[PDB]
């Protein structure tokens, strides 16, 4: 039959369908079907019309996206979106009154607000415009100022700044609703020694000057932005009345030198927690504090303190987990590591240090999706053994020795990675199937774990693909020394054991990273297998995890050697299945992947014929500081300075003399800046070894531009070609 | 002689945290002058009353005076688990005291400090991983080991300031946060008066023939 | 035997040996061997040393370049060079008392100089520091202060700018002595209102942040520098006087808007003559004033002014020739075009408007090089009629039609291009022949025109050649119309007329300039030419010279579009011999010849199968203002605005269709900045069309590093080898 080319995923012909929804209530949930939003009834599956189809809610503006007020009384609507960072944008915003007729037009949110936010009950609502938080009681009347401290590019009030969004909270915003809707607590971030990265930008053609970018970016060892913690009651705002933010002092065991705020979570409706992480990611702490209605202050009990520290490595996957707290809110559940090195879930009191843990084994729980009075649920991969494997379990509050699994005999065959979202009170909960199956969206109902109907199916997709050579994919694992480690391939259709096929290694190494699971995928890869006739291998060395900490610690303060010397073996391993062509072998990756893939062509192995790496990471001062000094501290001569000029890919430069290296960067990279790629060259210049090059100018880290997304997969595809001598 | 209220009218107002103090043995005030430097907002005593300060001799007198805002006026009260006792002022209730937060009129040359300011946290922290935190509470009637950090008071609000204990001190980073309170049109201030008897031979008195 | 290799050219085996020397008197020159400097008679060719190797002259510092006062009594040491510009550059200078053995330890020129110049008599000292004017008497004496409005970036004094640098006077030099050095004159340029390009510098690879440069540069119309011009008594300077400078107005003709000083010559002392064009190039001013001693102002009358306007075109070849004032000073010579468009001399008396022409012909005069009492020396094209053959002639100043040629018989096998460089007073002359054969440097005496001895022969230059395969040159033209365009070929030797050889386009085609030549040049060509036996050819057409104003100014205002054509024309027309592969040419070129390359690919011929463009000119609006405004005018709506948007290669990008580009820019570059690539290359990513790139991280417009240089020549091989498929 036909196959799965190149232009099939360029031109996104086979699209997987989707089921999101979005639940209001503790029965009820809104979905966007065709543009209009219907409601949808969980027990039943009658469906009725929210919102009608028509240009009525703007008029005018393409409306680009929209959030429903909890009380369903107002649809806040934004357009002129204007992406700047991963997830900073702007954009402009009006309310409609979907109670009556008509969209409300007094006291209009501006028009650059940066974030707009709803209360979790009721229908206030809190915005940032020009670095200042302001908040709306009613959609109808006007604004009143929180922040009088906002200044571009210096103080972001209730706004992250580049490297908390993008390393520390994943994510844009940084103000927090209470749960009853009274207080809101944010963050205000400082940068005003922070140094300045510049780089060129030249927008439109017409521009006839340049324009240079300047964006304030710690690097490795650089002063670190300041932050600090406020929050304000929104129920004593008035007119001619400045706003009043009590501060929230961290704890005195972090305030030693530079710190970090990790995240932070509403208890009860008067309690708050907040992680607090030392700059040497070590000796995490959470704090618990009350509101004191006598003393708006928050008085924060040296025995309510829980203590994080790590000894093998660092603290947490990426940042220290949250805890889920109960009802009464005087104890919650956290995941964190046992003596044996695995992430098992803890139950604490507020007022205790020690942890008792519930679950056990060799295996990590990877997260608490929900709590009630009677069951808590949560996403492990124990079943089979598999790290690459996520399944829904339930253990009952009272004990602890009862424990069921709600997905493992679903549909075992097409499902092994489940993810779930419950509904409000957990009446019901949606699972979403995204292992080596086609996606399945189906709904159940938590009363008696009786499935209810399937959502969404894809079978129209199924159908499609029918008729299309579609790829294979291989999960295992090989032995090396006394531990086995995981690895998959995806294997060209109609794959022959006796023929040998050429290997091409997607890697990405990063630590607590996986590239060795069940998710089913449509992207490069499978274009490679269906089309090319290429096996893909991914392997999981020693920083990856959901597999311990025996083998995810074992690269700290030491990147970039364990890891290369991982692929290494593996490659080698792959060498002697008859499977496998020695003479073409490449390595390719992105981002750290491409550090990674360069690392490996400057061993001096010989194993691989050509690399390719995509904005490679090339001298760890050069990369930001909270990614960097989470693994390697910080570089100094007397702490760890040696190993930082040692892992260098420079140094290695020579070694690039036997094979051929392809390396790409966009000009615009605001997350691993141009400087890296130029060095780079710089060093194969004048160590005079060839090489090819590609810049791609304004795109950001991502390369997400539709046009820049097409050239760069097809250079990238023809590079492959030739290299393999595929044509 | 005349009672010497001079010191409490020269230079800054002091903080609460960095109060100060008069003792007045053998000798008489005026208090027809009293009643027009200050205007009283409020007068709370325990175990004692002002119609008998004003009105009989005493063996001795100490004042504490500091400048305190008006806005917290119960967080200084007796009994409260705020900062303000934990490591600004704690008043021993045993002592006869009348804690008085009033404010002092415009012309009164009373120097009006920069922004008021208090000491959110004093910890003595130690440990191998510095993870003890140990806080220090003061006792009453005794300044902070946070008071030097600052003494005229703070620049910004929510200030850090680390100073090394030696090993006399006790060991570990001795640490201090300190907040800022916007200053009001009027310099206002609180005053504590303790009344001790049989302390000497000598009494303070009001001017009377 | 061995062949011309890439290895041969890069490591630089065949060195061309050069004779250069420096006339300090009537008949004796200094001559610089290995490290001694020698003094040399030239009517008997006896020899002195001048200098003995003093390598202990600085004792630890490396001596660049040394400065011969016309007195002999001081030398002048410079170490510490740092190119700054193509002519900019600061370095440390200091004075030694030749007369004895003692260096001058007091008072001694500072470490950052800009530029150090001699007085043409005496040993006074003129330099320029902080962009600021000081003149030393005498070495060992404190510099008086001229100039007081120094500032950089703002106020240039005593020095050029980055335009006037590069495009006017190509020099960076703005001060000139008075012949007996009585008087100074000098240039002062505001650019305060210059517009700032920027640009990333990365400078060695432990610099943690990139830095920002900043010039001023004046892109196609923008805000232009301004110039005012100065004069000052060198002999009345005193410890305890400020300097007095009288300012020199500019013509009233010229003030009406904004306008250049071409150049600046002394008309004997007290008499000088300054050169101003306006803005627009079509119109220049030359001025001769005579200072009033009596007065001490300057009572120039405007009788004695003279203007040159031109209709066709602009004004010169570059800018108005300079002026050659008779020995009393009322009388001199210039080159200018006359009634058919070719540049001859004309004699001009200070008091009339109408100038007499003494030459005529259907030829041009390069370059006059000598006024004695009675002949003048001048360098033409006349013989043979080849515009790439340079011959130096003599005519009596009394009856001009007697003209003697100096170089048409001496050696008209192996020489056609001859230059010349006078003695003072010009009794000998220095021949040096530039090819077609191997170069040749010999001395001549003025009195019979006698030679007097070889002063170099690459004798055993040629000897050790004479075992390796060069390649041919050959020289002829074409006819196109009722006009010959001239065109060179390098061939491959054991050249085969009749089998089928390959062809590569060199190209550059900037107006007034010349490429097809006599010359004999060892580069790129001739390693390509002697081992990958390609056929490399150049073309001079429209608008090149040095053929008349009618090929000159025919491109005016029309640039990109007869010279386009012209390229396209003459390519078709080399196809169509029987010795050429019509489906394997290339076509590169380097900054206006990348202009050209990328128009031609753009132009969809399907001739050229593929093609290289380093630094490649895309838009002229973002080009500096004095060179594009030459040629385009304004880009205003009015004037030519409409040609200035229809000439851009963004265009033409999806014509690239058919075509494989390879785009190398430098991202230091200063004159051709990395924007106009950019945008070359956002344009061909935004129509999606494949292409290769590589850039050159801080390296210049020339690549003139080694290792650069190394890297860059190897790529464009490697790629010109896989396009042409020779391995
Ligand atoms: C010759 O003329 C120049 C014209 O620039 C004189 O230079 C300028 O002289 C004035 C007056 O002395 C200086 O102003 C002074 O500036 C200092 C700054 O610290 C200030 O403290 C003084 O009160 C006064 O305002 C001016 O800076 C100076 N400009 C430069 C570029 O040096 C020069 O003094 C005259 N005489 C000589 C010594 O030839
Ligand atoms: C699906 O049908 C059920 C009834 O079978 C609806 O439930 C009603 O909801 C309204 C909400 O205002 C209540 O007033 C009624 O009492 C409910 N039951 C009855 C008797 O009708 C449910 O709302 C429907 N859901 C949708 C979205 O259509
Ligand atoms: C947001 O911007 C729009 C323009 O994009 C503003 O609407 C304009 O308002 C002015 C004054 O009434 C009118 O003259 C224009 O014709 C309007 N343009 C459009 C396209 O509607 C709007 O007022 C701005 N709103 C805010 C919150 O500032
Ligand atoms: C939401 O919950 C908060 C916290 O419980 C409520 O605020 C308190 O309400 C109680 C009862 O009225 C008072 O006794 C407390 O003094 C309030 N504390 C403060 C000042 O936060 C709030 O009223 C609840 N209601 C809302 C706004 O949803
Ligand atoms: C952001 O940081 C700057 C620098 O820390 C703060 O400005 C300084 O504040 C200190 C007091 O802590 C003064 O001594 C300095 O003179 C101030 N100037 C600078 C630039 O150093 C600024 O207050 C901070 N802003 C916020 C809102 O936290
Ligand atoms: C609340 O406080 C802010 C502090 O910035 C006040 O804003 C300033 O007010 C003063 C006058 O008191 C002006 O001179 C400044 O220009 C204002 N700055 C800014 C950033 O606007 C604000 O007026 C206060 N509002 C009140 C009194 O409710
Ligand atoms: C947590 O990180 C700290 C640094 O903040 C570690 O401190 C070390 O302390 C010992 C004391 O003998 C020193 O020898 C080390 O040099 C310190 N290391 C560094 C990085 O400075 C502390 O041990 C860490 N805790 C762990 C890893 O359990
Ligand atoms: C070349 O030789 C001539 C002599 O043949 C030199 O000229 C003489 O120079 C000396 C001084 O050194 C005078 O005293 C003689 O009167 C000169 N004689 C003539 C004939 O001019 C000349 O200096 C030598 N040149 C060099 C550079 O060696
Ligand atoms: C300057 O140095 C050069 C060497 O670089 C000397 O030249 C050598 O001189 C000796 C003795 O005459 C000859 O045997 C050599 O053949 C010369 N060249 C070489 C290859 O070394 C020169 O004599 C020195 N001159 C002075 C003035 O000291
Ligand atoms: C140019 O700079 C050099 C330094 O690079 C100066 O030389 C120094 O002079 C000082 C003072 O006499 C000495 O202490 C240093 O040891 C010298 N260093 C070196 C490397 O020689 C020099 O004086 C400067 N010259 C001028 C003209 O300013
Ligand atoms: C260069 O030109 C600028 C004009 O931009 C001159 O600056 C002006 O100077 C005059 C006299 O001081 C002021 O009245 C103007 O307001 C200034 N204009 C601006 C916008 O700066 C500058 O002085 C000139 N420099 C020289 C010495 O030629
Ligand atoms: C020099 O150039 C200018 C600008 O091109 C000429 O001025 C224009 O000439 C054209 C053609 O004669 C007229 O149509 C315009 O009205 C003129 N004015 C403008 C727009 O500048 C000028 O004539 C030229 N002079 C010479 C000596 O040829
Ligand atoms: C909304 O659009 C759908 C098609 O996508 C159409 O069937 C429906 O009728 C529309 N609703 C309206 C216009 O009310």
């Amino acid at each position: 039959r036909k196959t799965y080319t190149l232009t099939d995923y360029l031109k996104n012909t086979y699209r997987l369908k989707l089921y999101s929804l979005r639940w209001i209530s503790d029965h009820e949930y809104l979905y966007k079907q065709e543009n209009n939003i219907l409601v949808f009834n969980a027990e039943y599956g009658n469906s009725s019309v929210f919102l009608e189809n028509s240009t009525f809610d703007e008029f005018g503006h393409s409306i680009n996206d929209y959030s429903i007020s909890p009380d369903g009384q107002f649809i806040l609507l934004e357009y002129n979106y204007v992406k700047q960072w991963r997830h900073s944008y702007t954009a402009s915003y009006d309310i409609y009154d979907l109670n009556k007729r008509q969209l409300i037009t007094e006291e209009r949110i501006p028009n650059n607000t940066q974030w707009v936010t709803w209360s979790p009950v009721g229908h206030k609502l809190a915005y940032v415009w020009n670095n200042d938080i302001y908040v709306k009681i009613e959609p109808n009347l006007p604004s009143y100022r929180i922040t009088w401290t906002g200044k571009e590019d210096i103080i972001y009030n209730g706004i992250t700044d580049w490297v908390y969004e993008e390393e520390v909270f994943s994510a844009y915003s940084a103000l927090w609703w209470s749960p009853n809707g009274t207080f809101l607590a944010y963050a205000q971030f400082n940068d005003t020694e922070v140094p300045l990265i510049e780089y060129s930008f030249y927008s439109d053609e017409s521009l006839q000057y340049p324009k240079t970018v300047r964006v304030p970016y710690p690097k490795a060892g650089a002063v670190n932005p300041t932050v600090k913690f406020f929050v304000v009651n929104t129920d004593s705002l008035s007119s001619v009345t400045n706003a009043t933010s009590i501060q929230i002092t961290a704890p005195a065991s972090m305030l030693i030198g530079d710190h970090y705020l990790c995240d932070v979570t509403w208890a009860t409706q008067e309690r708050i927690s907040l992680q607090w992480l030392r700059r040497i990611q070590n000796y995490s702490v959470m704090d618990i504090c009350d509101y004191d209605e006598s003393s708006g202050r928050w008085n924060c009990l040296v025995a309510r303190q829980h203590i994080e520290m790590s000894t093998t490595g660092w603290v947490g996957r990426f940042r220290p987990s949250e805890p889920h707290f109960t009802l009464d809110g005087n104890s919650f559940y956290k995941i964190i590591s046992n003596e044996e090195g695995y992430r098992h879930i803890c139950y604490f009191q507020i007022d205790k240090k020690d942890c008792t843990f519930i679950t056990k084994g060799t295996w990590e729980v990877i997260g608490i999706e929900a709590l009630t009075s009677d069951y808590l649920y949560y996403i492990s991969n124990e079943y089979k053994g598999m790290p690459g494997g996520r399944n829904l379990y339930k253990i009952q509050l009272s004990d602890y020795t009862k424990v069921t699994c709600l997905s493992c005999e679903l549909n075992p065959e097409r499902c092994q990675y489940y993810s779930v979202s419950f509904s409000k009170e957990a009446k019901y909960y949606q699972l979403r199937c995204s292992g080596p199956g086609l996606p399945l969206y189906t709904l159940h109902s938590s009363v008696n774990d009786k499935g209810l109907r399937v959502l969404e199916d894809n079978s129209a997709l199924d159908k499609m693909l029918q008729n299309v050579q579609m790829p294979s994919k291989k999960l295992d694992f090989i032995i090396l020394n006394e531990t086995k480690f995981w690895y998959q391939m995806i294997l060209p259709p109609h794959f022959d054991k006796s023929k040998k096929y050429p290997l091409l290694l997607d890697v990405y190494a990063g630590p607590c990273s996986q590239k060795a699971d069940t998710v089913f995928r449509l992207n490069w890869a499978t274009y490679l297998a269906s089309t090319e006739n290429i096996i893909v291998a991914s392997f999981d060395g020693r920083g990856s995890g959901y597999q311990g900490d025996k083998i995810m610690h074992a690269i700290n303060r030491r990147l970039g050697t364990f890891e290369v010397e991982d692929q290494i073996e593996a490659a080698r391993q792959f060498s002697k299945m008859g499977f496998v062509d020695n003479k073409r072998i490449a390595i390719w990756g992105w981002s750290y992947g491409g550090y990674v893939t360069s690392m490996v062509l400057g061993s001096g192995s010989g194993v691989f014929k050509c690399g390719i790496a995509v904005a490679p990471v090339s001298r760890w001062e050069y990369y930001d500081s909270v990614y960097t000094e989470r693994y390697m501290g910080l570089p100094t001569p007397e702490d760890n300075l040696d190993h930082y000029r040692n892992s260098t890919v420079m140094s290695r430069a020579e070694n690039f003399k036997q094979v051929e290296y392809l390396l790409i960067h966009g000009t615009a990279d605001d997350n691993v800046h141009f400087q890296q790629s130029a060095q780079i060259s710089k060093a194969l210049v004048d160590v005079g070894v060839d090489f090819q090059a590609m810049w791609y100018t304004d795109e950001d880290h991502g390369i997400a531009s539709s046009t820049a997304h097409q050239h760069i997969y097809t250079h990238m595809s023809h590079f492959i070609k030739q290299c393999f001598s595929l044509p | 002689t005349e009672c010497d209220f001079s010191p409490m009218f020269k230079g800054v107002a002091p903080q609460v945290y960095n109060f100060k103090r008069l003792v007045f043995s053998n000798c008489n005030y005026n208090l027809t002058k009293l009643l027009s430097l200050f205007a009283v907002d409020e007068f709370s005593c325990n175990g004692i009353s002002p119609d008998a300060i004003a009105r009989g001799c005493y063996s001795t007198l100490t004042v504490d005076y500091f400048a305190y805002p008006l806005s917290m006026k119960s967080y200084i009260r007796p009994g409260s688990a705020g900062n303000i006792p934990l490591y600004n002022y704690k008043q021993s209730f045993a002592h006869p005291t009348c804690r008085v937060l009033a404010s002092v009129p415009p012309n009164v040359t009373i120097t009006k400090p920069e922004a008021y300011g208090y000491i959110s946290k004093c910890s003595r922290l130690t440990g191998d991983y510095q993870h003890i935190e140990t806080p220090l509470y003061i006792n009453p009637g005794e300044y902070s080991i946070c008071r030097d950090f600052a003494p005229l008071g703070f620049s910004e609000d929510g200030q850090v300031f680390k100073r090394t204990l030696t090993q006399f001190e006790g060991g570990g980073l001795l640490i201090g946060v300190g907040t800022r309170v916007p200053m009001t049109a009027n310099l206002e201030m609180g005053f504590v008066i303790s009344v001790q008897y049989g302390a000497g031979t000598d009494s303070v008195c009001p001017m009377l023939d």
